């Protein structure tokens, strides 16, 4: 008869808890770049969690930082899906 | 009618819903936060992407912490009855649990609380998506060879 | 590449 007040939220974080997130000054951020690409390619095909899983893999595999500073060079990123959704989410219908 | 299942959100309301994009690029000098070059590329990509998903996109640029809270409050008090979902994209500096307005931080919890099922009834039972491009701390991932 |  009631639902939790915190139900039906989804937080699509660009990066893992505690980590920096990487943004390229020319191309945009790794996560948003990848998110738009996967939405473009799969929003008419895949449930949203499966889209965001493809985003995770794209960021994790295709990106690595390049820096003149050894501290910030050659670093990686994994985004972080936090789902308190109660149903599957398809952007298409019918 | 025949047997029915309800494993998926109803996304055939008359409207998909709002897509609020908060694009913070330039920060007040007194904060000591750097400009976020490339974020306009992000904001434009998101606008186009969610436009093609039939969201009502609203882009907002360089909002103070006060403007962020007031925008979210006002959006949460709209009538979302005819909308399937709600999307908010935050592009800014951040740390764990925090997003930065141009003049200081905003608790992510304060933003999302406006959309609680008991505080935004016309979005209750509907998916509320928060997409957050922002740091969550200062750790770096060194990776491992495959 | 820059961090946020
Ligand atoms: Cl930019
Ligand atoms: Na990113
Ligand atoms: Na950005
Ligand atoms: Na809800």
């Amino acid at each position: 008869h009631k639902i939790p007040v915190e139900a039906d939220f989804l937080y699509a974080y660009s990066t893992a808890p505690g980590y920096y997130s990487w943004r390229n000054s020319k191309d945009g951020s790794w996560f948003i770049q990848s998110l738009c690409a996967m939405l473009k390619q799969y929003a008419d095909k895949l449930e949203f969690m499966h889209i965001l899983t493809r985003v995770n893999r794209k960021v994790a595999t295709e990106f690595e930082s390049f820096s003149f500073d050894a501290t910030f060079h050659a670093k990686k990123q994994i985004p972080c899906i936090v789902s308190m959704l109660t149903k599957e989410l398809y952007f298409y219908h019918l | 009618s025949g047997i029915s299942l309800d494993n998926s959100y109803k996304m055939d309301y008359p409207e998909m819903g709002l897509c609020i994009i908060i694009n913070n690029k330039n920060f007040h000098k007194s904060t000591g936060m750097t400009s976020r070059s490339g974020t306009d590329v992000d904001a434009a990509n998101l606008r186009e992407t969610f436009r093609n998903l039939k969201y009502e996109v609203r882009n907002k640029n360089d909002l103070t912490r006060e403007e962020i809270v007031e925008l979210m409050r006002d959006v949460s008090k709209e009538d979302h009855s005819k909308r399937s979902s709600f999307v908010c994209v935050l592009l800014s500096h951040g740390e764990e649990g925090i997003i930065f307005g141009t003049n200081g931080p905003v608790d992510l919890k304060k933003i999302t609380n406006f959309f609680r099922g008991d505080r935004c009834r016309s979005l209750a039972g509907k998916p509320k998506l928060f997409i957050i491009q922002a740091c969550r701390g200062t750790e770096l991932d060194c990776g491992i060879e495959t | 590449d820059e961090v946020d």
